[PDB]
């Protein structure tokens, strides 16, 4: 019923075709109406992957509004198998054959498929893309991902990675040079750019290794249990959080702590003469809520900016969240509409805000400097250029990318304190 | 005829975004799902960041399970929202495929709503969900909405049904002005204030192609329709100011010295477009309907071969016009699964592949030069001073 | 559904409890994984599991705005003896509406938390003292309706009551009523012979009253830990009833006699 | 839980010896807790609905008043026949819909004595009515939790009827001291009321209870104490001060 302009989340078929889109080869087959298939949009466009996603919208119209709609999909499904051959293949709905029930698994398995299929059962009403994420991994992990042998060699899985993830596909490189630095090799990261095969061979890591806990965690969990593998909480944003990460898988592994940080910079370049100006400035993070507390560990810990605000939009995090806005003295804003967070930076007037596209975009209507740093965003936050934010490196790049506002209002503020004085 | 296949074509709320941009007195709630909501969020782009009419009131759980208590709330939520909106003079509850499923009754709700809010607010609905519409047939059922309430008037009146921008807009009230006498009302009125007198006698000139209900619906009053091909060319252009000029009475000579510097202002501007289109093949996929006009025009005009012109939803009685000057060449099949058009493209490689936005990327991977026809909706090239801009976005000769 | 979504109903504080916990232990040596719910509002279904008091799903749930998402396993679920999962439903303190919306909230909680996914024995330890639509919410997921009752003829009326409650029930379902078990009352002549009237399964239990002392010897089930002599034969019953659980036995099925044909002496 | 055959007879036979012969309508599906005033079980207590889906001849005109030893004349009650409904259909709508279908007008007093397990969680008219008798409890830690939810219940019922309460009889099964100490924590009262040779003895208390077998209680003399607590004194006083105690403090034993 709620009145809403900018839904920081999408419906959660969004977050399964996102790691559909992810993986290579699983097709995710879905029942939804004609017209849904505008999804593809933010992957072909925002993160400009080329093949069109592996997915078949049966696309139903005011003729199809019946046991059709259950026909539709069986061809939908037997089509995807012949066309567009897959090795796994997911089963679904939208919003609309939610409310036309339809038995999705049921027909699954009446075309009997010889590749596994994966029934996704997701809320389209009352969850959002997270969660569909998180559950559509959960179910192809309990569907593939068989426990087996350990690798010989000590071994990870990267678990979180998602098409169109705030610079995913950087900060699996970055995590992936580190773990070979410290001298783990990662196993099969899933589902960014694993294969159902990847997916089968899960199992065989040593342990599993957390960078998204919003797309992960329900995976990770399971394979707890299921592929009896811990998994690191610490995700690595910011040198403090590398520093713990290491430590953490070090500990898992069994090997040294040694990690090379020959590229860190950041220490060096925030303690400098140069970024004095920078301590005791006024931030307000919000967005993901991994994101947001490392975020604040870095902005409140290795810069000197005084956290005045903090906020999330992933209520599956709020505990998190709120037990971190108690770290850092505030109150956590788990919200999630911008009309909140606008209010509350009004009331706040923080130096730099920095989130979502939101919080950059009512930065500028209220002319605050702005940087981006969660999820949600539009082509131009998703760069050519290599920019991971975890890792040493990553430290680098949040560095950069959260001062460049900064240093472009204090050059404005000089350009007009200059060349301006009283007149007579 | 999708052959129960992925229609790629948009929802038909999506028109909602520049339908908000032409009646700047007009809001728009959609009582979609998050997944319409989204597809707001996305296919609006920046129009989210600067306060736009998107109300886009998800139904939540509480609304499933529930008839009466969902539009006794959407009553209560409408109410709010004037009470942060008051400037706002005609809402326009669309229905969502969310509201088709559950059966909102989104005609009895917009008229409890209007009965209660009086003719300050003259709350509309219509229905753009993609379980009947497709992308733009939005901007057809919205203004089919405000049709019958618009004031009726049997004088010969002229109806400029089209959400054209103002530069574009003006200039053709202008010319027709200059010519005709042009008792012209935009029938997507600027603000409640121009509220055109459809009637009988007022015949309306049809100005955007996928315009195709609006025809019914404005016949109904006795609306006319001018067998004018449509003005995206020097040929539909040209053939639609004529024939608009002698349905109200022009002469020859006065038709030739309105349109003289028009034509040459035209004439060189798409010559100068048209060598990076002369002598290519082209395959226009069925995303918005525009394709046959542009088929029409740019077949004949920058000489690209016509392979193929797919259309989601063919017109017989108001694409005549601009069919009579489309060659028997194209295919005029109708819009078919993604599948199908795909093959077609790959077997029939043309050098301009012009499809949904969804395709544009991948067969710009896969060695098709792409052109979106989602460009060509907010991008102001539907008159003749645009003419030549029309044949340079259709130019676009990218070299690595 | 996935695993044996068994149920523990019949009366209130005459072995139900104890009964689900000492069978959530057998079935726990079984080796099959176990999840006890103790949707009795007592909140002490899984206190002789856990050896200690469990906060219930609606208090956890009530401690964030009654978002099941910002609840994660291992904060509203806790396990006990032999690794076994155990949830607790905090029946409302007369919030009036519904009596059992809690014991609903705790499977949909577990549902979405895929709690209820890998496990193999859930055994729903509901009260069954009581019929409302709450008490009988989650039979619906349930497959053998376990019943336990005493040899009083209270216990035994109340048995019938369990019947036609799940008669009802399972006019719209599969679920079996796996058999009338007593619950340490001594002979079983009568309930025998109350089982063959209504042709039910009268499932053997264990006679004697004083196996656990009380509080299940201090929290200690008796697989859990217990080393006396009736305890071993009273495991011998536990795990005979572990196994015809989990082979399954004959799908017996009680007609529902009225009050005045059970012996109203 | 409890039987309240014990009860319900030997509490106020000798109000209905004094005043107007109560009518007893005691919530009891198994026929066990009233009848003992009366001859025996009578499990007719006219669970005919001899009007169409509607209680017998609309409101039965007092034609059932099983008479009994002690100036009884009473009915009984207590079925399940509608089973199902959450909040609208069985504890939703109790067989019984108001009392008022029986004539109160014509049999004024009336003793209850349900059960006491937290019944119909939604209904709420029932179980509540009357000013002489409430739920009687009795001494076990099941038992004492249970009559803590009656308090919680009549608490949340004080808007609800006359809050008539009172107090109410915790019937001591043995000398249990855990009862005293509770309702010490729940300002409450205990006295005693000892259950014995009743329900191994009910071929005698079928037709008379304790009090008038045989005078029964010439060994077991507990009549005064009801004279106190039913008949002239009345115990009126103050509603004997009810606290309900949440779940962790009714574990005030090891329980
Ligand atoms: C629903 C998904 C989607 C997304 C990602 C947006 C925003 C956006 N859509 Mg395109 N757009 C989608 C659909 C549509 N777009 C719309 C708007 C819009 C325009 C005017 C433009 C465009 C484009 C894009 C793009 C990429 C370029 C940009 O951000 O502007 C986004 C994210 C972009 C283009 O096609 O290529 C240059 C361009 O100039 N769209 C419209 C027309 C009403 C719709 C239906
Ligand atoms: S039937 Fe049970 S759950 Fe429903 S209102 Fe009554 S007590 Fe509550
Ligand atoms: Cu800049």
């Amino acid at each position: 019923m709620k009145l809403t302009l900018w839904t920081y989340e999408g419906p959660p078929h969004v977050g399964a075709m996102r790691v559909a889109t992810g993986m290579t080869g699983m097709h995710y087959v879905l029942h939804a109406p004609q017209g849904d298939t505008y999804a593809d949009l933010l992957f072909t466009m925002i993160e400009r992957r080329g093949k069109r996603p592996p997915v078949s919208y049966t696309t139903f119209q005011a003729r199809d509004l019946g046991s059709d709609t259950a026909e539709l999909f069986q061809s939908a499904c037997r089509d995807a198998y012949e066309r567009f051959q897959p090795q796994a293949i997911m089963v679904g709905s939208s919003c609309t054959a939610e409310l036309i029930q339809d038995d999705t698994g049921g027909l699954a398995d009446a075309l009997s498929l010889p590749v596994p299929v994966v029934h996704l059962e997701l809320p389209s009403y009352q969850r959002k893309e997270n969660f569909g994420a998180d559950e559509s991994f959960l179910q192809i992990c309990r569907k593939l991902a068989r426990p087996m042998e350990r690798t010989e060699k000590v071994s990870c899985n990267l678990l979180g990675p998602t098409a169109l993830g705030f610079r995913h596909r950087d900060d699996i490189l970055e995590v992936t040079r580190l773990l070979e630095g410290m001298g783990i090799a990662v196993n099969a990261v899933a589902p960014m750019g694993a294969s159902p095969a990847d997916i089968a061979r899960l199992g065989a890591a040593h342990f599993n290794v957390l960078l998204y806990p919003e797309t992960g965690e329900s995976a990770a969990r399971w394979a707890e249990k299921t592929l009896k593998q811990p998994y690191t909480k610490t995700v690595p944003i910011g040198v403090g959080a590398t520093r713990d990460f290491v430590a953490e898988v070090a500990a898992l592994a069994g090997v040294a702590p040694v990690a090379d940080d020959s590229r860190l910079r950041q220490p060096w370049w925030s303690a400098s003469v140069d970024s004095t100006y920078l301590t005791g400035k006024r931030v307000f993070l919000f967005g993901d809520a991994t994101h947001v507390i490392a975020a604040a560990r870095v902005a409140r810990d290795e810069m000197g900016f005084e956290v005045v605000g903090m906020g999330c939009y992933n209520r599956e995090f709020a505990r998190p969240m709120r037990a971190a806005a108690k770290g850092y003295g505030l109150e956590a804003l788990v919200t999630d509409d911008y009309l909140e967070v606008e209010e509350a930076i009004q009331a706040l007037a923080p130096e730099l805000i920095l989130g979502t596209q939101m919080e950059r975009h009512i930065a500028k209507r209220l002319g605050i400097p702005c940087a981006v740093i969660s999820a949600p965003v539009h082509v131009q936050d998703f760069p050519a250029r290599y920019s991971p934010q975890m890792g040493f490196e990553g430290a680098n790049v949040l560095f950069d990318t959260w001062i460049h506002p900064l240093t472009m209002g204090l050059e404005e503020h000089l350009l007009t304190m200059f060349r301006e004085d009283f007149e007579f | 005829l999708k052959e129960r296949g992925q229609r790629e074509v948009f929802c038909g709320l999506t028109g909602i975004i520049w339908l908000h941009r032409k009646m700047q007195d007009a809001f728009f709630l959609v009582v979609g799902s998050r997944t319409c909501a989204h597809l707001l969020q996305s296919a609006a782009g920046v129009m989210i960041f600067a306060e736009p009419r998107f109300g886009t009131a998800v139904l939540e759980e509480k609304d499933l399970a529930g008839l009466a208590d969902a539009n006794a709330e959407l009553d209560r939520e409408v109410d709010r929202l004037l009470a942060r909106r008051p400037d706002i003079r005609q809402l326009f509850l669309v229905g969502s495929c969310p509201s088709e499923v559950i059966k909102l009754d989104l005609h009895r709700a917009a008229e409890r709503l209007s009965a209660h809010h009086g003719p300050a607010v003259r709350v509309y609905n219509f229905s753009g969900s993609g379980i009947e519409t497709t992308f733009t047939q939005g901007e057809d059922a919205c203004l089919a909405s405000i049709v019958p309430t618009l004031p009726a008037t049997e004088a010969r009146e002229l109806l400029l049904v089209g959400a054209l921008p103002d530069v574009v807009e003006d200039q053709a009230v202008s010319l027709l002005t200059q010519l005709g006498i042009g008792p012209v009302r935009c029938l997507p009125a600027h603000h409640a204030a121009e509220a055109p007198g459809v009637g009988p006698n007022t015949v309306f000139a049809l100005v955007q192609p996928f315009l195709g209900d609006t025809h019914g619906a404005l016949t109904r009053r006795g609306a006319r329709h001018i067998a004018a091909p449509f003005p995206f060319g020097e040929e539909g252009t040209t053939l639609w100011l004529k024939a608009i000029a002698d349905e109200f009475g022009v002469s020859a000579e006065t038709f030739e010295a309105v349109t003289a510097a028009p034509r040459a202002r035209a004439r060189k501007a798409v010559a100068a477009a048209s060598e990076g289109l002369r002598g290519k093949s082209v395959f226009f996929l069925p995303d918005s309907q525009l394709e046959p006009s542009l088929a029409r025009f740019l077949t004949r005009e920058c000489g690209m071969s016509a392979v193929e012109v797919g259309t989601p939803f063919l017109h017989r009685g108001i694409l005549g016009p601009d069919l009579d000057l489309l060659a028997e060449g194209p295919v005029l099949s109708e819009g078919q699964d993604v599948e199908r058009q795909l093959d077609r493209v790959r077997a029939a490689r043309p050098d301009l592949t012009v499809c949904g936005l969804g395709l544009a990327n991948p067969l710009e991977a896969e060695g098709f030069t792409t052109k979106w026809a989602i460009e060509l909706v907010f991008t102001p090239v539907h008159f003749y001073e645009q003419a030549g801009d029309l044949a340079g976005l259709f130019s676009r000769p990218v070299r690595r | 559904t996935g695993a044996k979504v068994f149920a523990v109903y019949g009366k209130g504080g005459i072995g139900k409890s104890t009964t689900s916990s000492n069978l959530s232990a057998a079935f726990s040596i079984l080796g099959k994984r176990v999840l006890q719910i103790g949707c009795d509002p007592k909140h002490d279904s899984t206190f002789t599991l856990t050896g200690s008091l469990v906060p219930t799903v609606i208090d956890v749930l009530k401690d964030v705005d009654f978002h099941p998402e910002e609840l994660r396993p291992e904060d509203f679920v806790f396990e006990g003896f032999n690794g076994v999962m155990c949830v607790e439903a905090g029946g409302p303190p007369a919030g009036t509406g519904c009596g059992g919306y809690v014991v609903g909230q705790t499977v949909k909680l577990l549902k979405q938390h895929h709690l209820l996914d890998d496990t193999d024995v859930v055994i729903f330890d509901v009260l069954g003292d009581v019929v409302c639509g709450g008490f009988a919410a989650p039979l619906q997921h349930a497959d053998q309706a376990v019943v336990v009752t005493a040899n009083d003829f209270d216990s035994i009326y109340a048995m019938n009551r369990i019947i036609a409650a799940v008669q009802a029930k399972s006019k719209n379902y599969k679920v079996r009523l796996a058999g009338c078990v007593a619950n340490r009352s001594r002979a079983t002549d009568e309930v025998d012979r109350f089982c063959k009237e209504t042709n039910f399964r009268r499932l053997a239990h264990m006679p004697d009253l004083d196996a656990i002392r009380r509080s299940r010897l201090k929290k200690k089930t008796l697989f859990e830990m217990d080393e006396d002599q009736d305890v071993l034969a009273a495991r011998a019953e536990y795990i005979r009833l572990a196994e015809s659980l989990w082979r399954g036995l004959d799908p017996i099925d009680p007609h529902s006699l009225p009050d005045r044909e059970i012996f109203e002496l």
